[PDB]
RNA sequence: CUUGGAUUUACUGAAGACUAACUACUGCGAAAGCAUUUACCAAGGACGUUUUCAUUAAUCAAGAACGAAAGUUAGGGGAUCGAAGAUGAUCAGAUACCGUCGUAGUCUUAACCAUAAACUAUGCCGACUAGGGAUCGGUUGUUGUUCUUUUAUUGACGCAAUCGGCACCUUACGAGAAAUCAAAGUCUUUGGGUUCUGGGGGGAGUAUGGUCGCAAGGCUGAAACUUAAAGGAAUUGACGGAAG
């Protein structure tokens, strides 16, 4: 009887430059009438999109990023980064018995007062000539570890902005230098930064959306 | 190239959801339930109305403008169980098979890291 | 008499041990007595494999597994048949079957 | 009757001696 | 074994044994003369030590104890007395 | 010798009120005339004025705290909180 | 560590208990040490390390009441202040 | 008398002439005589103190709290009561706070209140015991006891 | 419950619980019990020790501390599940099982209560008696290993010894009514020390007196009378809305 699709128009989904594909897709909205503007209902979204299509990469085919739109430009949405998360299925492959677990988080502050809350995660790993069953790490060193993690992710937070951050996010920094930052601790497997999560954002600077968008 | 959308299939044990909406999920594209696709309670979670209701949808994100979706397949999850109704497969292959292209597929169904207390009692149901 | 040894659970050297509820019946079973099985299963079934790569936007790519821990009381998993009643010597055997 | 059943009607039937006996005391 | 010699354990059975479970008990731990490079002397040391032993003029500390032999520091030798 | 089992200061009240209502009054009633440590001079002689109203005999200071004893529970978490609240910050 | 060290003092070395007696001990120079209790007053507190800046006296500000520091020189009293004029076979001055 | 809570008499000297200003405070718990009171918009967070409510963190507990800016403080001032903050809305410089009675109130930020729980808490814990105490306590508030019930006039 | 938009979807917020996966024939504690991070506080076993004291010890009527869950009192909290209650089915009837709600309760702070198949249904201390591979903690000697860093006093792993611990496998000299047991052995070839408990089945952990408890109850605790078995472990059969 009313088909409200034909009152929807679609808008084009930018990245930032971070990333190396960057028509992340499409969507909709109604139209923009006298009332509601289509704009300020359609600023705000959040696009989950893999990282895997952002970069043109297998690689990256478990993490999977938030995208939030905050200013449109004709049919254009410039989106921002808004988090990292795995995928339920290999964070799941990665947790396994006869092995220890040991995770971190933090909440630090960008350079340019993004408030973030960092997920590490990382799993002790085994010697290629073990005998024994089982790789578990002793309560101290996991505890070391864990002390690693956090001043690390503190140190590599906090010095850059959100911008040179996901730029330190795609190729696994934080994760590599945790793995180098503990080799004297306890051999360990399958460091990742599992999840970023946005806290908090700063006053908006429009400005600072068009140096990341072209 | 292709304009995605997201299929966020819902398949409990008692039925499944079909369920398009855009990439942010706060645009439905389509609905359609195994409920719909039957006359009696019992078979709303069957096989036969997943793929039925799978087709229905199909065809509403033909006509829309959807050509591809990517997959989001839920169980109940929760406090409940984590394995997929037996609609869900169905619904999944008769997506595939009706047209449309596939995207990524994950499981995004609810799991505590630990919770509130399940029903039945400490003594289950008795059956 | 004493069936098991073990007396029907694995609570050696500690005191008490907290409940999961069962997956069927939602039972509050101790973790240590509950029967527990590992599963990691394709996501798609056999057959639709080769009709989700042909309608695949993408050129092989790898189909995501399902992972699950179950947790069973002892009624439900003997009535589905996740375990058997075996026989007096035959009870001893703790090794997995083949 | 299920030992700890009985154990509750002696329960209850000990609980009215105390009371038909503090018309008394 | 049903005949056996218990008054002459052969040693090397008799030397892994606990010190408390030879036929009559015995220490393992002993007495060392440590020379420091710094300076010329010796010093006497436990070998399990407890204290991080200083010395003469030269009171750089010589070990440090552990849960069971003391760890000598960096550049010192010691022999058996 | 022990003068009452178990009335203790409430024995003035005798046999009325409900013994309930005098259990209740106890745990207050002694609270309210004990002696209390002066947290500024350190002598135990911080008596009850009125509610809310101690006074150290010794060093003559009066600090406002609860009803029948000097301080509460609620109050002190305020305190513990705002010396915490810089020891964090300055780190 | 502190609290041994003016224990030790106290059983073999030289000392004076009272803020009367801290204060002749720094006009006469014979203090090597002042010691004030974290609950003295803070007017008193001041006009003793005004005394100890004119007498080149060290302070040390102990962390506990003069309940806990009266205690810890093995007195059954109060003690607000003491100053240390000979500290016997201890190293508290050379460990403040 | 009249009141659950002691009152606290603080001096300030007039910023305009020479004259000493005496204030009468609800007392919160632990302020003592001779403390030093801070009231101000850069006063620090301390017991005692009268900062704008948009200077307190999150969670902080204050006292005789303004619903109006400068209307001198209206909000939890009984024995043992407080108001909490909850959170800030600085673009409208607005302040959210919970109530003694649970209600959830929007204040300005501008609004002041005294950081800490009023003093004399614990009232209500012990039984008034006899009509004669009841006598007391009303001889200094108003004529409002005994009350005739009316099913019995 | 839903065209007054249910269910579903995305974003954001608020509350109480809880601490998944990792998680084990693994750890710790007197037992009850104990599982997110960090900091602080005081304890602890084992190990190491050519340190110290010198019999200070074992087990214990009386007497004390702690003691799951439920339950009690007073404040606070009250998401979720949920005794009572309400209600839909089923049924010959179900005030039951199953479905939907839901009070107390579930959580916390001050006090109580003192009980569980509180179980290893197995008192504590001590000595001795047989083979085997694993594992946790400490210590001691030693690499075809991975890694700092190229190497030490890196770390992980690998190989041996040892003390302590949670266990396990085989045997059965021995024990036992047997089931089974590394103690439940060293017991008619009957004696290392010591505490507690039982004496056919019921009546009955009842009555009464005492005592503790706010109460619910806990502890102590008979007799009249009644009765030929009750009971344990195993065997053959039969039966099973058990399995193959
Ligand atoms: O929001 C909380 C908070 C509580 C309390 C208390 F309940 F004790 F009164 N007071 C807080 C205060 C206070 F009022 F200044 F004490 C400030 C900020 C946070 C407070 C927490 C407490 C831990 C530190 C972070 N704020
Ligand atoms: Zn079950
Ligand atoms: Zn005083």
């Amino acid at each position: 009887v009313v088909d409200p699709f034909t009152r929807k128009d679609w808008f084009d989904i930018k990245a930032p430059t971070t990333f190396e594909n960057r028509n992340v897709g499409k969507t909709l909205i109604n139209r923009s009438t006298g009332l509601k503007n289509a704009a300020d209902g359609l600023k705000g979204r959040v696009f989950e999109v893999c990282l895997a299509d952002l970069q043109g990469s297998e690689d990256h085919s478990y993490r999977k990023i938030k995208l939030r739109v905050d200013e449109v430009q004709g049919k254009n949405l410039l989106t921002n980064f808004h988090g990292l998360d795995f995928t339920s299925d290999k964070l799941r492959s990665l947790v396994r018995k006869w092995q220890s677990l040991v995770e971190a988080n933090v909440t630090v502050k960008t350079s340019d007062d993004y408030v973030l809350r960092v997920f590490a995660i990382a799993f002790t790993k085994r010697q290629p000539n073990q005998i024994k069953k089982t790789t578990y790490a002793q309560s101290s060193k996991l505890r070391e570890v864990r002390k690693k993690m956090i001043e690390i992710m503190q140190r590599e937070v906090s010095n850059c902005t959100l911008a040179q951050l996901t730029s330190k996010l795609i190729p696994e920094v934080i994760g590599r230098e945790i793995e180098k930052s503990t080799q004297t601790i306890f051999p360990l497997q399958n460091v990742h930064i599992r999840k970023v999560k946005l806290l908090k954002q700063p006053k908006f600077d429009l400005g600072s959306l068009l140096a990341l968008h072209g | 190239s292709q304009v995605f959308g997201v299929a966020r299939i819902f398949a409990s044990f008692n039925d499944t959801f079909v369920h398009v909406t855009d990439l942010s999920g706060k645009e439905t594209i389509a609905r359609v339930t195994g409920g719909m696709k039957v006359k009696a309670d019992r078979d709303e979670s069957s096989p036969y109305a997943a793929m039925l209701a799978a087709q229905d949808v199909a065809a509403k994100c033909k006509e829309v403008g959807i050509t591809a979706v990517h997959i989001k397949l839920r169980a109940t999850g929760g406090t409940k169980t984590k394995t997929p109704g037996p609609g869900g497969q169905s619904a999944l292959r008769a997506l595939a098979r009706s047209g449309l292209r596939i995207g990524r597929i994950e499981d995004v169904t609810p799991v505590p890291s630990x919770s509130t207390r399940r029903k039945g009692g400490r003594r289950g149901r008795r059956l | 008499p004493k069936k098991r040894a073990s007396n029907g659970r694995n609570k050696k050297g500690r005191g008490h041990v907290k409940p999961v509820r069962c997956l069927n019946c939602a039972r509050c079973v101790p973790k240590d007595k509950a029967i527990k099985r590992v599963t990691i299963r394709n996501m798609v079934e056999a057959a639709a494999v080769r009709d989700l790569s042909e309608a695949s936007v993408y050129a092989e790519y790898a189909l995501p597994k399902l992972y699950n821990k179950l947790h069973y009381c002892v009624s439900c998993a003997i009535h589905a048949r996740i375990v058997r009643v075996r026989s007096r010597t035959d009870r001893k055997i703790r090794t997995p079957p083949q | 009757m299920r030992d700890k059943w009985r154990k509750k009607r002696v329960r209850r039937l000990k609980r009215k001696r105390r009371k038909v006996r503090a018309r008394s005391k | 074994v049903l005949v056996q010699d218990l008054l002459h354990p052969s040693p090397a059975t008799e030397a892994k044994q606990h010190k408390l479970k030879t036929l009559v008990q015995q220490p393992r731990s002993f007495f060392m003369d440590v020379k420091c490079q710094g300076c010329l002397n010796i010093t006497t040391v436990f070998s399990h030590a407890q204290t991080a032993v200083t010395c003469d003029s030269c009171s750089t500390v010589l070990c440090t104890p552990t849960g069971g032999k003391a760890k000598l520091t960096e550049g010192c030798s010691f022999r058996r007395k | 010798t022990k003068r009452t089992k178990k009335v203790g200061i409430t024995g003035k009240f005798g046999v009325r009120y409900g013994s309930s209502l005098r259990r209740q009054t106890k745990k207050l009633e002694v609270q309210q005339h004990a002696k209390y440590d002066c947290s500024f001079c350190g002598k135990r002689t911080v008596q009850r004025g009125a509610t809310g109203i101690w006074n150290c005999k010794s060093c003559k200071k009066t600090v406002a705290g609860g009803a029948y004893t000097v301080s509460t529970a609620a109050a002190a978490t305020v305190r513990s909180t705002i010396r915490r609240l810089r020891e964090l910050a300055e780190a | 560590n502190i609290n041994s060290k003016l224990a030790l003092t106290i059983k073999s070395g030289k000392y004076t208990l009272g803020y009367k007696s801290v204060v002749k001990s720094l006009r006469t120079g014979k203090a090597k040490l002042v010691i004030i209790a974290a609950n003295t007053p803070v007017l008193r507190k001041s006009e003793l390390e005004y005394y100890a800046m004119l007498s080149k006296t060290p302070v040390y500000y102990f962390q506990g009441g003069n309940n806990e520091l009266g205690t810890v020189c093995g007195k059954l009293f109060r003690v607000g202040t003491l100053s240390i004029l000979d500290a016997g076979d201890s190293d508290i001055l050379s460990s403040i | 008398p009249g009141r659950g809570a002691p009152l606290a008499k603080v001096a300030f000297r007039d910023p305009y002439k020479y004259k000493l200003r005496e204030e009468t405070f609800i007392a919160n718990e632990g302020v003592y005589t001779g403390q030093f009171i801070y009231a101000g918009k850069k006063a620090s967070l301390n017991v005692g103190n009268i900062l704008p409510l948009g200077a307190c963190p999150e969670g902080t507990i204050v006292s005789n709290v303004e619903e109006k800016v400068g209307d001198r403080g209206a909000l939890g001032r009984t024995s043992g009561n407080y108001v909490i903050i909850i959170g800030h809305n600085p673009d409208e410089n607005k302040t959210r706070v919970k109530l003694p009675s649970g209600a959830k109130k929007i204040i300005s930020s501008d609004a002041r209140g005294v950081i800490g729980v009023v003093a004399g808490g614990g009232r209500i814990d012990k039984p008034l015991l006899k009509a004669g105490r009841a006598f007391h306590k009303y001889k200094v508030k108003r004529n409002s006891w005994p009350k005739t019930r009316g099913v019995a006039m």
